[PDB]
């Protein structure tokens, strides 16, 4: 069924899994027509399709002449994304292919089930967890590769840099989630956190900087301030 | 007229033969209904006075053979049961209505309710719905089970109706998922209609026959069989305008004949709602709108 806290270690067991967020596939900008009336101009968007145990990324950059002559584009997206998604699956060798997909919006499921009628085996779940992973093109090396693409691709990455020699992936899951959600609730300080050194680099292959394990604890920290501060700042406590 | 006689009834029942109902006490001087329509297909449904457990009943039409009920104290119902002695039984039909045993088909001769009900609805149909065929009338009851509830469980006890999945590969043709799953008339018009059941008549036979069974045995899966025959044509964008004109007035005819306390287990809201107010169809269904609205009015 849907996935929360009580079973939030089967996100780490052997078993392949794919979350799958599609809150920036149809991204837009809203702006006024010189008859004063309102416009969309949508934006290159992207599919966020992650093993939580891996650390496995398939970003399918989302191009926007996808949408072009296209009614109705919040509904097409979640089909495309469930188009996509399926795809994707349909690509990977058989014992590559997930044995559960966990969309992050429960929108996506009927799409998903759907674009999936011929894997009747693949368990299609909602999540009763709020992730941040609309943050995303938060990750600088993320939303470029988005807004450069001229047309439709599919790219690689680990999520989780090489975090994965020296942590489990509950803890790096654990990192990526308090990282995301700092960069959604205060993204100008949280890239302010994650740079302010500039000794600490971000190797050429990688997405997050070289933390050392202490400096890791201290990152960890300042991002749980900052979400405690905006929490703060928010309600007025 | 025909006639459905009774060798006796042993046991205190309530008795309905199509949208009427009577009650027989234990032991009461009863020996059948007389002046039935010929024409129709017609059912006659029970349900004992010591235990309402089990409506049962029998789909028959008398053009089809002589057919009585007579009860089994080893199996405890009434059953129905062909006579194949003609002579044998117009004689018994005759001494029965000379000494006015029988109770009468009680039609108002402008009521056309049951024709209204009926109006598709043909024997040989049911006949490969309930599957038995040594008998030319057929049994239902409340608790059986429909093929697609025993997918989701005696094969033989079974109601064979079509199945119905929005989810299924018969429902979605590939490269067209949001297509077919948005807009069902792929699914209707050549899957089910082209396919399956050849015409709208028989399609309309099916879902005229599981609603009665819905509401005159409380038969769950025959509920859900009705809705899903209702939601397909609403939700198909594309539909002929006589079927869309004759679906009006059969649901117009099953929600006037509805009993208005049972309006509650045999009325989908989500699919009532969905069909009148959001599907394509909405504004193709003017008589059973106004009758939903007039005389339930909570379930929206
Ligand atoms: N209770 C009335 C209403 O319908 C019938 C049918 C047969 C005998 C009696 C009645």
């Amino acid at each position: 069924g849907a996935m929360n806290s009580s079973n939030y270690a089967e996100l780490f067991n052997n078993d392949i899994k794919l979350f799958v967020d599609d809150t920036n596939v149809y991204r837009v900008t809203v702006h006024k027509t010189f008859e004063g009336n309102v416009a969309t101009k949508a934006i290159n968007g992207c599919i966020f399709t992650l093993n939580p145990k891996t650390g496995h990324l398939f970003l399918k950059i989302i191009h926007t002449s996808v949408w072009a002559g296209q009614k109705r584009l919040s509904q097409l997206a979640k089909w495309k994304t469930a188009e996509e998604v399926s795809a994707l699956v349909r690509s990977l060798p058989k014992e590559e292919q997930p044995k559960q997909i966990i969309v992050t919006r429960k929108a996506m499921l009927d799409p998903l089930e759907v674009h999936m009628l011929d894997f009747p085996n693949i368990a299609i779940r909602p999540t009763e967890l709020r992730l941040p992973f609309s943050a995303a093109m938060s990750i600088d090396k993320l939303s470029d590769v988005v807004m450069k693409a001229t047309e439709p691709q599919m790219v690689l990455f680990n999520i989780y840099d090489d975090w994965l020699d020296r942590i489990s992936s509950y803890t790096a899951f654990s990192r990526l989630t308090l990282l995301l959600r700092a960069l959604k609730t205060n993204e100008e300080s949280a890239k302010m956190i994650l740079l302010s050194d500039p000794t600490i680099t971000i190797k050429s292959y990688h997405l997050w900087p070289s933390f050392t394990d202490e400096q890791w604890i201290t990152i960890e920290s300042q991002m749980r301030d900052l979400i405690l501060t905006e929490y703060g700042r928010k309600y007025n406590v | 007229m025909n006639t459905v006689p009774f060798t006796s009834a042993p046991i205190e029942v309530t008795i309905g033969i199509d949208q009427y109902s009577f009650n027989v006490k234990e032991n009461q001087p009863f020996h059948g209904i007389k002046d039935i329509p010929i024409g129709h297909v017609h059912v006659i449904h029970f349900q004992h006075a010591d235990n309402s457990s089990m409506r049962y009943g029998y789909w028959f039409d008398c053009r089809m053979g002589n057919f009585y009920i007579q009860y089994d104290p080893k199996d405890g119902l009434y059953k129905m049961m062909e006579e194949r002695d003609g002579a044998k039984f117009e004689n018994i039909v005759h001494n029965f209505k000379e000494r006015q045993m029988m109770v009468s088909y009680p039609k108002i001769d402008e009521d056309d309710t049951w024709y209204n009900l009926t109006e598709f609805v043909q024997m040989d149909k049911i006949r490969k719905i309930v599957r038995k065929d040594e008998n030319q009338f057929s049994y239902v009851d409340s608790s059986m089970t429909t093929v697609q509830e025993n997918e989701l469980s005696d094969p033989a006890h079974s109601l064979n109706y079509t199945v119905i999945n929005f989810k299924s590969r018969e429902a979605i043709r590939p490269g067209h998922e949001m297509e077919d799953f948005l807009d069902k008339s792929y699914y209707l018009n050549t899957v089910m209609l082209q396919g399956i059941f050849k015409n709208s008549s028989n399609y309309f036979g099916e879902l005229q026959f599981a609603f009665l069974n819905a509401m005159f045995f409380g038969n769950y899966g025959s509920s859900l069989q009705w809705h899903a025959m209702i939601e397909l044509i609403c939700s198909s964008a594309t539909v002929p305008k006589h079927m869309l004109d004759k679906l009006d007035e059969i649901l117009y005819y099953q929600i006037k004949t509805l009993p208005e306390q049972y309006s509650d287990i045999l009325l989908n809201e989500r699919v009532w709602n969905i069909c009148l107010y959001s599907s394509f169809q909405k504004n193709s269904l003017h008589n059973t709108e106004k009758i939903m609205e007039n005389k339930y009015p909570e379930l929206l």
